[PDB]
Formats: structure tokens, sequence, C-alpha cells
RNA sequence: AGCUUGACUGCGAGCGUGACGGCGCGAGCAGGUGCGAAAGCAGGUCAUAGUGAUCCGGUGGUUCUGAAUGGAAGGGCCAUC
RNA sequence: UUGAGCCUUGAUGUGUAGGAUAGGUGGGAGGCUUUGAAGUGUGGACGCCAGUCUGCAUGGAGCCGACCUUGAAAUACCACCCUUUAAUGUUUGAUGUUCUAACGUUGACCCGUAAUCCGGGUUGCGGACAGUGUCUGGUGGGUAGUUUGACUGGGGCGGUC
RNA sequence: GUUUAUUAAAAACACAGCACUGUGCAAACACGAAAGUGGACGUAUACGGUGUGACGCCUGCCCGGUGCCGGAAGGUUAAU
RNA sequence: UUUUGUAUAAUGGGUCAGCGACUUAUAUUCUGUAGCAAGGUUAACCGAAUAGGGGAGCCGAAGGGAAACCGAGUCUUAACUGGGCGUUAAGUUGCAGGGUAUAGACCCGAAACCCGGUGAUCUAGCCAUGGGCAGGUUGAAGGUUGGGUAACACUAACUGGAGGACCGAACCGACUAAUGUUGAAAAAUUAGCGGAUGACUUGUGGCUGGGGGUGAAAGGCCAAUCAAACCGGGAGAUAGCU
RNA sequence: AGGGUGACAGCCCCGUACACAAAAAUGCACAUGCUGUGAGCUCGAUGAGUAGGGCGGGACACGUGGUAUCCUGUCUGAAUA
RNA sequence: UAAGGUGAUAUGAACCGUUAUAACCGGCGAUUUCCGAAUGGGGAAACCCAGUGUGUUUCGACACACUAUCAUUAACUGAAUCCAUAGGUUAAUGAGGCGAACCGGGGGAACUGAAACAUCUAAGUACCCCGAGGAAAAGAAAUCAACCGAGAUUCCCCCAG
């Protein structure tokens, strides 16, 4: 499902409303590419399903930090 | 993207400075391919430390050790007596093959590689200098005057 | 035809007229004005049509309010679109 | 390949009084010259074509401040600068070509594997494009929610409010 | 041939044939939040959509309106 | 019962018996009544617990003004001979009642909208795998042998067995008439009728689902239901109408 | 208290008030054994793609309004007693 | 505890018991076919078909036990590739399903009301889904207040329609 792997992002829910305020549903999505990360300390590219802001956060915390709040929750990667 | 290098990089690198640079070509390129590091604190104190220290080191010790090499040899002075003739014009000519082991029995040990020779093979009986090249800019002027036997 | 701004501002005894919202007539009181020598007359036009509630909002004035306090924003009130 | 900003630095700027293609301000009267002078041959930069500037050199070692007609003094020295421009370095954007490294591959081969899924590996092709996310203009009976007045000698039509 | 099972079997629908139009393959198109699947294990002599409807003789004029296709100069024009 | 007006030939009721429609809760107002009275009263809760505590609060004794503010006055206005609203009369808490408000709000009654499921045993299309079509006609292509040509073309006899071909049973259908119409039957029977080797028909299984399917298209069909199935729920929808 | 008994029972029966009962298994509450766990003192640190922002939406009684505050799909982004 | 019992429709027959091993009541045990999460594979639920190991003095046939998936951990193996990862096998522990309401979270209508209707209402209701407990949730101030102070969360009565 679209679930961002570092951050967590699920879609969410909300209204398109209009000029005439007409709520109406929508879904707001993730911006979720499949990005493939060099891991030095493995040698290995591991490829996740990342936001564009769980790259951001994997340029701040680095990659090994991220993969191992990874296999700290449980998520496969 | 404030990456650390490891390499020549083309159009901005100076084997480990700092340097601004977009994040794909970071995560992309550089860093895969060795390359770059990013800045994460204790890594470019560290990176730095030994780096800055080393040249100091070097720098110093090799001044110091030329400088002393100049200063050697208290007396200043070789003297040589070869083979020779009626006024002047000795027989056989020495070179800087000979003096490069005569002065090593009478205090510096210079060797051949290290002796200007403006007078060449010096075929002449009187005062003569060879100034030595202990250093780059340090120069060992030691005084020499040939004998006619 | 002459001079003019009463096509004033705050009020208003009393009435008329409507289910109400509302609409109309009004002598007189105060302030300031015009015309007239003066008595006086003038709060639009001989009268009866010429129109649109509230909300929302715009502009000018007034500390009346102004969520700790001093301001301000916003609101109110008066004029007005 | 193309603009601006900035630094250094060199130029740049004729009512008219008038020898002066001088903007202001301003401390000051010596700068200047043989670390090889005025004047001139000559080309160029510049031009409101009025008259500056100026590489080399024959020449060869002087040129000039308050003085004077001016609103002003003499870029002879200098400082800070407005306008306008010249070279360099530097700071950034724009466009086109080229590149491999992100991504795509419903190309080939190898492995999990006795598997036309999938994943991993090698390689080819494409490649900052495509594609997807948020934002945004357009289109949108494909779909949905609705509206479509009253009087009225029945309703409609006409008329009216 | 088909159709209103249960008041309409027909001139209606279909049809072979014709034309227009889309589609270069990861095809257009359709079902599907997506993956995927049909199109098709097909490849423009193919496939989808639309109209007309064997065959014969034919199919005239109009591009101002609505649509579609093409153009990029200028006007207007969102987020930023 | 509804009406201007019903013996009305307008509505309803075959009859009996049983059930069947102005309620309940909480607020607010007025009337009656009871307590206390410039005061009345507690709520939650504590609890020997319908007692007693608990006065947090609410209502009243003061209004005017948009408000600051003023106060038996206040607002308007520069100010009122003035004018508006007040002053000059008891309230409050129970209990009972009449209204009102919010809830299904007196009872019964829609067509419909939405949400979640069940349905392709009927029928529509499609997929897979098996069956069916008595009997009789017609006589295409092709072929063979003669004729014919330079060789073809062409031509005659024999053969051959094509076809959404012909006639006609099973089989599929349903054109007409009559009966039937509280049927034998919630679509049939009887007498004729169309197709009947094909775009046929049939058995068994499978697949498609509700704004969805499927449709040689009729708005047809989707379990005797279809201009949006059935079941359950929102739900006592709403009903200025009966 | 109540129920039954051939009609209506304090004294007919079962019961009720009251007083007692557990070999065994258990719930709760104390006490206690062991295991694990860590008290307390001094000094230091004191939560970054975060707070905040732009765009879209939602929650706050508050419908974007002059709208504080919270949540975040997207783009960014601090100070750190 | 006991003089009466072998449940009811429901009588019989055949018996058991009367001072304690009849019956009845309670605690703890034993047995507990097949289906069902169903768990060895399958399936049209209550049925069909196995494999592996241990044992069976007629071992030519029987009996018993184990064999689901997933998550976590460990051991042994193990590709493309050298090391290695993926993968594979075995073992240990846990889970899975049902249940009325309450609770938290992910989604989320419309009829209705507005005397039409679209903002609004109904309503974060109905419903669907995930998860947990005996309760859940929240909770120990980056909270109010207001120049005085209060001191986490939850619930009730006011505030106050």
């Amino acid at each position: 499902s679209r679930v961002c792997q570092v951050t967590g992002k699920r879609p969410v829910t909300g209204n398109n409303r209009s000029h005439a305020l007409n709520a109406t549903k929508r879904r707001f999505l993730p911006n979720l590419h499949s990005h493939r990360f060099w891991v030095e300390s493995e040698k290995r590219f591991v490829t996740l399903r990342v936001s564009a802001k769980g790259m951001r956060v994997i340029d701040k915390k680095g990659i090994d930090t991220v993969l191992a709040e990874l296999r700290a929750r449980g998520e496969k990667y | 993207m404030q990456v650390i290098l490891l390499d020549k990089v083309a159009n901005l690198g100076s084997l480990g400075d700092q340097v601004n640079v977009k994040a794909g070509y970071a995560r992309n390129f550089l860093v895969p391919q060795g390359k770059a590091v990013p800045a994460t604190k204790k890594n470019i104190e560290f990176f730095e430390a030994r780096r800055a220290e080393l040249e100091a080191k070097l720098a110093e010790v090799l001044a110091a050790a030329n400088a002393r090499a100049e200063k050697i040899n208290a007396l200043e002075t070789v003297t040589i007596a070869s083979k020779a003739g009626d006024e002047g014009k000795l027989f056989g000519s020495i070179g800087t093959r000979d003096i490069a082991d005569a002065v090593t029995a009478a205090g510096v040990e210079v060797a051949k590689s290290e002796v200007r020779l403006p007078n060449g093979v010096l075929r002449t009986t009187g005062e003569h200098e060879v100034s030595f090249q202990v250093h780059s800019e340090v120069f060992a002027k030691v005084i020499v005057n040939v004998v006619a036997e």
C-alpha cells in the first residue's frame, strides 16, 4: 500500500472544496517513490519505497540509522 | 548538501574539503562511487584533525633537519693535497666524487648529489669553494685550499 | 425680475394611516441662516407617482469597546454607498 | 554561448564669462624631471568632429601653483564620488551541445527454480525525459446533486405581478 | 436470421458490403484507487469507434454556426 | 366522514369478540393551589440516608443607554419648553393544569434516497466439455473421358455432393383463430403456423452483480420482481395530503 | 420474608431469623522465603527535518473571517536556558 | 448427605440399596468419536486420500505419535559471484478462531430540516474495517489565569442556551 517506509505516510482523506463550497471527498496521497539506496556499511543497494521527504530524512539522519529504525519496528527491507 | 570530498572531483575537488552540492549529485553519484561523504559533525572534526596536523609536522621536521645539516662541521674548512707538478696545473684533477668522501673523514657527511660545482673539475691550485645544497634554499659553504704536492 | 441656500442641524404637543414592518401631516422649542423697511415667510418644489426590508460588505467621522497590560485589528454609534 | 552585481583600475563628462569636449566637495601651494624632458613624425582609442588622450621614437632633460575675464578651481598632488564606459578577476542566472551516475525497460542472458509471477545479478536501450505526488488553469451530462413561480372562470399559450 | 419471457415479430435490430476516423504496440480502447487483465500470444491486408446497410446507376452545392484537425505571431490568461 | 349542501346513486363498514390513536422526558410562559416572604430556593454530592448537611448557583428586590458610564433616574442633544424608556404595585419554590420548544410528539399510510450484504438453479451474453437433427428433393465447385484451340478459352456426356439450399417429423419456436379468463394452467389447450446442417438446438459445469452486469437494442433480461433486483439496516425518512 | 398443603396456616411441611460447617480446588488481603528489578548521593545532559513558514484540507462551539490554537498531504525550515 | 433409587414424555420390565463403595450434591481427576480456526493434502462441513517414525512371539495386516501457515529466535546448510546476502531444512516460543454491550483508531452516507435548494443541517450519526482491556482512553503543563493566583487526567452539577 502507499505507505512511506521511513516516515510512515499513509494516504489521508479530505475534501475538494469548490468556489461554492461544495464538499467532496478526496484523498491526499504521499509522494511515494521507489528509490535504491546505497549502504556503505553493508556494501549493497537496499531499495525502499520512500516519500520524497523520506529522502530528506535519509539525507539528514543517514541511511544506516534509518535502516536501524525499520529493523527496530519490524519493517522488512 | 555539504559533502566532504575524497578525490580530485572534476570541477569542485580538492581532496578532502567542504563543498555545497545538489543532493542528487551527492547520493546518486558522489557517495556510492567513493568520492565524497556528508559532513555530519564528528567525522569533519576527525578527518580534519590528522590532515591539519600532518601539514605542521612534515614541514617542521624538514626545516629543522636541514638547518641542522647546514650547521654541522664547525671548522668549515676541508684541505686536500693532491699529486701535481711545478707551478700549478696538477697531475690528476679531483672531482665531486673525491671530495664527497673526503668531507666524510673530516666533518659533514654530504654526498656527490648535493654539492654544486661552478668550478667544474677544479683544475686550479688556489682558494676554492664548494657550496653545498643541504636544502633548496640553505647553502653550506665550506672553504677549500687545494695544495699542489 | 432683485437678493439668495430653510433643498438647514437637534427635537417635537398633537393627529392621520396601516395586521405589522412602515408611511404621512405637524404648530411650537433650541442653535444658526436667507429674503423683507416691517408684520412675517422659508425644515424643498400646487398636491397625489419617481421605488426596495434585512444580511453581508465599502468610505468618512467619533478612544464608546478594545479578552494580561499600552496600542492596534475587529466591533459599535453617527453620516453614507 | 548570454545578462546583471561587485572589486581593482583607467577613462568619462563644450549656456556662458572664456586659453579650458570644467559635476560636487575639499585639504592644500609645490608638484613635476635625467627609475632617461617640452615640443613633433605617425597610427589608434574618442568625437556636441569644439578639440582631448596618447604606444614607440628622431629630439634630449624641462613642464608650471595662488596671478587673470568666471557661479567654481586650476584631475600640477589627493581624497571621497554622481553620470558614463574600458580591461581583469570574481559572484550568479539563461540557452544549446555533449556525458553517465538517479529513474524506466511489457530487450537478451544467469540464479533463487524441475516457474512466460516476482526478486536479485550481468548487459543493452532510453535517460533527467517519461512516470507518479501536492498545487494550479482548461475541458468535462462521462457522472452526481438539484432548480425549472404564482394568478388563471380546468391547466397550457397569451397577459399580469 | 434476432427482438418486447407474459397484448407489438415488424418496415424495427442484425447482416455481408461501403465510408469516415482513431490506433506504430508498454497500440488506441475497456475493466481495474493499483497491480494486473482483455484488445492479442494479434501488429495497420490488424484492431477499436461511428454511420450507412446485398447488388445496379449514383452520391450535387454550402466551412457563416457547433465540433474536430492544424498553426503559431499578437491580445488576454492560474499556481509560482 | 367530507362539505356551501348528502336518503343521496359521494367515502367507510359482512357481523361479533379482543386490541387500536393527544403520550413521555426536559426547558419556558400563564392560571389554580400550598409554603416562605424583600426574600424564595437549592443542584451535584456527603448521607444516621424520602431526614439532615450542601446556598456553587438561579430567580427577585433598578433602571436607562449600542457602549463606556450614570443611577430613581437615564438616553437623545451644544441644551432640551422637551421627548423615549423607567420610578411611584412581591417575589419565589413546589404540586396540578392550559399553551409553547426540542425530541417519532395524536395514530396509521407513500412513491423514493442512502449504507452493508445475498442472488446468473429463471433469463441475457460468454467459456469449457459432451449429445441431437426420421425421411425425401435440388444438383454448385471440382474431376474424368470425347469435341475444340498454337496452348488456353470454350463445349458435351458421365461423375461429384455444395448450400446461413428446398419439402418435412423429432427438436427449437410462437403467426392466426377459438376456448380459457373466481383457468386444467399467475400465459396454457385445440386446429392450422415458422425454422428444421445452422448466426441451429440441447445436457453438465463455470464466469459477469446493481447506477452494476448482459443486451442481433425491447428500457429487454438479471429467480412469476426491473426507467435501476432482493434482503437487512439508517427508519417511527418525510407527507402543508387522505 | 416467602412457597406448598383438599378454601384464607406464625405454631402441618419446606423454610425464614439466628448459630455453625470444608477433605479439595480456588478469588481477594496481609505476612514471609527465593529470583528478577532497581534505591540514594554529586555532576552533566535535558528529545531537528522538529518548532515555525507557503500551498491544500481537516479538528477546534468558531462555516477563512480581522482568526488565535491544534493535526498534516505537499514544498521548505530555525533557536537550541 | 443419605433411606430410598436406575433424567423427562412414560408406564412397565430387570434390578441396586436401607448405617453405608445405592442414588443425589460439590471439589479434583480420567475418557472426551467426527466436523468446525481445523492445523498432514484435499473437499460438496460432519467425508475422501496420505507420508514419516516407533512397536506389534499368526509382525501377508494392525496400533500409536508426528507432519498447516505466519512471526520471532537459534542451529546446519546455501546461488548468480570470490567472501557474503537471498534462499533452503530443522528445532524452540507465540499467534490464528468465537463472543452481547462498553473503548480507541482507520473510513463514512443519505433520507430529513432549511416550509424549494446548492453553503449549512442531519452527523463524524447509521454502517463497514482494525485493535485492546476488564474496563479502555486521557494524564503529570512548552496548561490556564491575570499582575492576584491556580496546579496531571477522567466524571457529575452550574456557568449558560
